[PDB]
């Protein structure tokens, strides 16, 4: 019945076909630009004519999933678009960018070998998609081929946003940011291996500048000796950052708290209501028909048996205005509690949405903090 | 259901569930068979006097320490001075126990360890808590010891047990004469249970497989209905009342107990929790009134701070029914090592965490008519030591301060000029000042053009080095109006095109068709949260339309040229392979 | 934090089952030494049990005198020192992972970590979200939602549920629309009575021996449908349709469907038919009322 042996080559069709499917929903259903589809053709292209120019039977190529957005990544960052990783986990886990299967429930049938290549690896959740795009980024070269500098102004842009906090803070992490780099950020973590054990916890950009952000809400507020932000509205900001409201990004965040590997965001869809849960339920019956894999008809009766069957909730800088305006009261030791638990808050919100984990984020912001420092002192 | 029609569809009750009330008390993979943490009253002296609810704590370094200090109860629950004491054995667990009032209100306390068997008395006095040791036994037998059941010292070994007592007073030391075994060679795990049953002088052994009652100063033995088919016995706990039995299965709270006064199963049915953990133990508390009589269990975990609850009732019909399910939750990273018990419902108890030495009393209320982040691996990550890396930060801080300072005075009056025939000079020959480098750098891709090996153009996307040129106009409407007529200009073929509208999409979540709407919206944004939030969102906005503002490589007719051409090199096959448009 | 409805992800779990029930049987085969294959998987884990009404258990008498210690240190580590190596030789060929597991149950440790714990897809996931909010909302009495729930969860091809409880209770609270716990429970039993393990305590069953909470339930629950007229020849007709003899349950189900029509000389029949159907309910493990009490009704009827 199925192939035997050279199912390399539908393997790859059904990989290339799989990609481009994808690309077809990102620029039709996210307003993407048709040469992103060009830049895709050449590095599937050069990574291709790489693993054909490579001999064994043995096949010895991973094309998981994580391959498929390792390439997006990588095309869309060569072209300098504000896309970052966490609007890839977004996207896949909220079923919108079709993901979770080989050829989606509805194609062929190959040697479970490569089924199992497709269904295996499929989590980017703790820095895998971070760990296979400086994969890629050896398997052809980033330097000379591609551009390999992030996007960075606007990641602090989505991260001013993200929290609540004044554009000042833009400008602040864009200061540190210069003052530890001069801006320069790269794209490759490779020598091609397992191994590793120093240096090289921070070395994919967007987690430094992360990193950074961080550090820079912690000096910055715990040194304002100018004492220009208010002991109280360090609190209000945590306040209006914590207070579970019912947006479309929100939603999402919980979406992707529910696959996220550790305790406690799943508990945090514990602390949810019943509005989540229902508007969650909905995702359900739209993005999990995108599922995967006589009495028939007996089923179809048999289900047929129980009925299968002014907008409310606000936009994004609706929210956004709301708890700026929730802060709008602008104009001793304990205040630390204040930076303390904002930072914490404002990193569980980092480690949903950048699928890493929190010892690798701290790993890295500690890494990059006695980097300051040892360039400081 | 089963008597209202036996007599000849909801509930009997409303919806109500769990809150709490917290307080601190005091201080100090593959996992094994331990529990260590007590708090029990009994009166010793008994010339007509009253119970006292003692405390057996446990402190560690290796955990060679046992502690005994006595608790004054209140509405706020404390404790007085320390009392204290220590073994060489790494100690498991601290039990204190107390026959039912079939008779008198009991004495002194009982610990397992690494090696030991120890028991101690006490006499106690004027807030001190004066205890003597009963003398231990480091073994006859080279073998570790499940539990400890009790005036008789029961122990049980790996699958050996022996009836034992405890000498009077001083100075001899305990002894047994009565032994038993339910050694079971396919059950590899290590934990066995000794609990007896009735008071009838009958007990209880255990273990993951199965459960065998034994009547001892007959010859008796039974293994009680159920064995190791689809569960194991996942732990075990008298409620409290003398004929009352607790028992935690896989998927079953079992409330055995006799209705006979031999001793029983009770086949009563039950309800079932869901999971594989082995990890599971529980605990009872009884609260009594008029008329029913209702015990709350607790089952609780080494994985999840979670607690699951379930209540059932003693009409004494023997009579027991259950009514709905409920669990709650608990803080950071850890699990309970200890939960102890002693128209609404009040329930409290004690836990401790894995790895933590707080003991936090807890209470819970039925309704509600009336982070102090210490997180080791960021505050290390925060707070950092040296006083040369406080005022270093603090230097850092005020180098970037005073620059911002630069930067608001720089460009107000960059903003003073909007509109003015400056800006507009300004914005002329920056547009095709740029537009000349633009060319400039568009001749030297013609020189490199016929690369055909990658297709990115080096070091493309840029103002093309002139920097300041960017900066000093402050007119975000003008802006994009040179940038849609430098897009114009440049409609001469073979060159970059990419809508940033459709790309803002990413940033504000909705549609923005206007580069100017983009800073509108966050214009009212921070204009509620920052003085010179226009001067900001400006220079904001500025930074954004610049990082993105695009100048890749040449065009679409350039990348397909290398396209086919790395499609060539590739053998042929592979070749035959690249597939576009797929369907 | 709560039990889920989906077949477990597999392969570790399965050969960690091998390692551990192999290891068993080598143990328990050398202690009765000494007190003198998927197939083999399955005989391994097979020979072995697999005022109010109080359907009561069995208490203690007529069982055994005791035993007196067995397993001393020297003895115990005798009849383990052998069969731990020949499972040194299966265990190079499972998982690291697997090993250590082995190493650590066989030392007797429990393992921290839950299956579901380290699980590992998203279609599966979204339906333990879909169940979890049908289970909530049924327990919430929000019927509607609920509803919604399970309309939007019978659709998906993914997993059959024994869950089948959550859905008779669950349908049955409902009162909403859905062809209801009748028709659910009598699907149930036409499924599966026919030839056409690791899940299955009892209350969820197959039809050859009892299949147990369900039917007595709906049996009971359809008799206080009646209770609602004062049916039953129609509840007792589809009660009298099923052969599945191992019930007496059901015979006490006819007698009282009897007692209930006989609240002229039908009535006596129909008295009479209550008498006969309590004694061949005296076939089987024994629903009791003192049962002269039973007769006592009986003779009230005789007046």
């Amino acid at each position: 019945k199925l192939i035997g042996h050279e199912a390399k080559l539908l393997f790859l069709k059904s990989f290339q076909f799989i990609l481009k499917r994808q690309i077809r929903w990102l620029i039709t259903e996210m307003r993407f630009p048709k040469e992103f589809e060009h830049v895709a053709k050449i590095i599937w292209l050069k990574i291709l004519k790489t693993i054909n120019d490579q001999p064994q039977e043995e096949l010895k190529l991973q094309l998981h999933m994580t391959s498929t957005i390792s390439i997006l990544y990588l095309a869309s960052t060569h072209l300098s678009l504000p896309v970052y990783t966490c609007d890839y986990i977004k996207w896949i886990c909220t079923a919108k960018m079709p993901y979770f299967q080989a050829s989606e429930i509805l194609r062929i049938q190959l040697p479970n070998y490569y089924v199992s290549i497709l269904e295996g690896s499929i989590s980017p959740f703790n820095g895998q998609l971070y760990n296979k795009i400086a994969l890629t980024c050896g398997m052809i070269h980033f330097k000379e081929f591609f551009n390999s500098e992030i996007s960075c102004q606007g990641l602090l842009l989505k991260l001013v946003m993200q929290c609540a906090l004044p554009p000042e803070f833009y400008f602040y992490t864009k200061q540190v940011i210069e003052f530890e780099e001069t801006d320069i950020r790269n794209l490759t973590l490779w020598e091609r291996t397992d191994e590793r054990h120093t240096g090289r916890v921070s070395n994919h950009a967007e987690l430094r500048v992360l990193s950074y952000f961080m550090l820079t809400i912690n000096w910055m507020l715990s040194f304002d000796r100018d004492r220009q932000y208010p002991l109280k509205w360090i609190l209000s900001l945590t306040e209006s950052l914590t207070q579970r409201t019912t947006t479309s990004e929100s939603i999402g965040r919980n979406i992707v708290k529910v696959v996220y590997p550790d305790k406690p965001t799943s508990s945090d869809y514990f602390q949810w209501s019943e509005e989540e849960t229902l508007e969650f339920l909905k995702w359900m019956e739209k993005q999990f028909l995108p599922t995967q894999t006589d009495q028939k008809i007996a089923r179809r009766k048999l289900y047929k048996i129980f009925p299968l069957d002014s907008t409310h909730q606000l936009t994004f800088i609706e929210d956004l205005q709301e708890r700026y305006a929730k802060q709008t009261p602008f104009f001793p030791p304990a205040r630390k509690e204040a930076i303390g638990r904002l930072l914490t808050h404002i990193a569980s919100q980092l480690l949903v949405d950048f699928a890493i984990s929190k010892e690798q984020l701290k790993d890295c912001i500690s890494r990059i903090k006695n980097a300051c420092l040892h360039r400081m002192n | 259901v089963q008597g209202a029609s036996l007599y000849c569809t909801l509930a009997e009750d409303a919806l109500d569930l769990h809150i709490v009330v917290k307080s601190l008390l005091c201080d100090t993979s593959q996992y094994i068979q331990t529990a260590s943490d007590l708090r029990n009253y009994r009166d010793g002296t008994e010339i007509i006097a009253y119970a006292s609810g003692k405390t057996g704590s446990v402190l560690n370094i290796a955990v060679l320490t046992r502690q005994n200090t006595l608790h004054l109860n209140r509405h706020n629950n404390v404790t007085s001075i320390e009392l204290h004491s220590p073994i060489k054995s790494i100690k498991i667990p601290g039990a204190s126990e107390s026959i039912g009032r079939r008779s008198n209100l009991v004495g002194i306390i009982t610990e397992n360890s690494f090696q030991i068997f120890r028991i101690e008395s006490v006499h106690s006095r004027s807030c001190d808590v004066m205890v003597s040791s009963s003398e231990p036994l480091y073994f006859v037998e080279i073998d570790d010891l499940q539990v400890v059941d009790f005036q008789f010292a029961i122990i049980d070994i790996k699958g050996n047990w022996s009836i034992g007592r405890i000498p009077k007073n001083f100075n001899n030391q305990l002894i047994d004469n009565l032994h038993g075994t339910i050694f079971d060679p396919e059950e590899l795990s290590s934990w066995k249970r000794i609990e007896w049953f009735s008071h009838f002088q009958k007990i209880l052994v255990f273990d993951r497989s199965k459960m065998i009652e034994i009547d001892f100063m007959n010859n008796w033995q039974t293994e009680v209905v159920q064995a190791k088919a689809w569960s194991n016995i996942r732990d075990y706990k008298r409620i409290d009342d003398k004929n009352g039995i607790l028992l935690t299965s896989r998927e079953i709270i079992i409330v055995g107990a006799s209705e006979s006064n031999d001793p029983v199963r009770r086949i009563s049915w039950k309800h079932d929790l869901d999971p594989d953990d082995t990890t599971l133990r529980i605990t009872v508390q009884k609260v009594k009134k008029p008329d029913h009589i209702l015990l709350v269990a607790f089952v609780y975990s080494m994985r999840h701070k979670r607690i699951y609850m379930h209540v059932f009732s003693h009409r004494k019909a023997n009579l027991f029914q259950s009514l709905g399910c409920s669990t709650v939750l608990e803080i950071p990273g850890g699990t309970p090592t200890g939960i102890e018990t002693i128209f609404e419902l009040v329930v409290d108890f004690l836990v401790k965490l894995r790895n933590s030495s707080e003991v936090y009393y807890y209470a819970l209320s039925n309704t509600q008519n009336s982070i102090i982040v210490d997180h080791p691996e960021w505050a290390s990550l925060f707070n950092n030591a040296d006083e040369r890396e406080k005022e270093s930060i603090g230097a850092l801080v005020s180098q970037i301060k005073l620059k911002e300072r630069e930067r608001i005075s720089r460009v107000q009056n960059l903003i003073e000029h909007e509109n003015s025939h400056d800006e507009d000079k300004y914005l002329q020959d920056l547009g095709y000042r740029l537009s000349i480098a633009t060319n400039e750098l568009l001749e030297s891709w013609q020189k490199t053009k016929d690369e055909s090996i990658l297709s990115g153009s080096l070091s493309h996307s840029k103002l093309k080095n002139l920097l300041e040129n960017s900066d000093s106009f402050a007119s975000i409407p003008e802006f994009s109006s040179l940038l849609d007529q430098f897009f114009q200009y440049y409609q001469d073929q073979d060159v970059t095109f990419i809508g940033f509208e459709k790309l803002l999409h990413l940033f504000l979540h909705e549609d923005v068709p206007g580069l100017d709407i983009f800073y509108n919206k966050l214009l009212q944004c921070w204009v509620l949260v920052s003085p010179q939030a226009e001067l900001l969102t400006k220079e904001i906005v500025k930074d954004i339309i610049w990082s993105l503002a695009r100048l890749e490589k040449p065009s679409l007719f350039e990348p397909i040229q290398n396209e086919i051409s790395r499609s060539l090199s590739g053998p042929y096959q592979d070749i035959i392979s690249s597939w576009d448009m797929d369907d | 934090m709560f039990e889920v409805p989906i077949t477990l992800t597999n392969r570790k779990f399965a050969q960690r089952r091998k390692l551990k029930y192999q290891y068993i049987n080598y143990i328990s085969r050398r202690f009765d030494r000494i007190s003198k294959q998927q197939k083999k998987r399955r005989r391994e884990r097979h020979w072995r049990s697999v005022s109010f009404e109080i359907w009561r258990t069995v208490s203690s008498q007529n069982k055994q005198p005791i035993n007196k210690q067995k397993m001393t240190y020297h003895n115990f580590k005798k009849i383990e020192k052998i069969p731990l190596r020949k499972m040194e030789i299966p265990l190079l060929h499972c998982t690291k992972e697997n090993k250590l597991y082995f190493q650590s149950i066989s030392r007797g440790l429990e393992p921290l970590k839950t299956s579901t714990s380290e699980v590992r897809n998203y279609r599966t996931r979204h339906i333990v979200t879909l169940t979890d909010l049908l289970h909530l909302n049924v327990s919430r009495h929000n019927w509607s939602l609920a509803y919604k729930i399970f309309a939007t969860l019978i659709r998906i091809p993914g997993v059959q549920i024994k869950s089948l409880w959550g859905i008779g209770v669950e349908i049955l609270d409902n009162l909403s629309n859905s062809s209801s716990g009748l028709d659910f429970l009598q699907w149930m039993c036409q499924i599966y009575s026919s030839k056409s393990r690791s899940i299955v305590p009892p209350f969820q069953t197959g039809s050859r021996t009892h299949t147990a909470k369900f039917a007595i339930t709906y049996l009971w629950s359809s008799l206080i449908n009646c209770q609602k007229s004062m049916l039953i020849d129609k509840i007792s007709e589809w009660v009298l349709t099923p052969p599945f003899m191992e019930d007496a349950e059901v015979w006490f189900i006819y007698a009282s469907c009897h007692l209930l029509k006989a609240d002229i000389n039908q009535v006596i029949k129909h008295i009479h038919y209550v008498r006969t159907f309590l004694k061949i309910c005296l076939d089987k493990g024994g629903f009791a009322v003192p049962s002269r009490l039973i007769e006592n009704q009986l003779k009230s009827f005789e007046s």
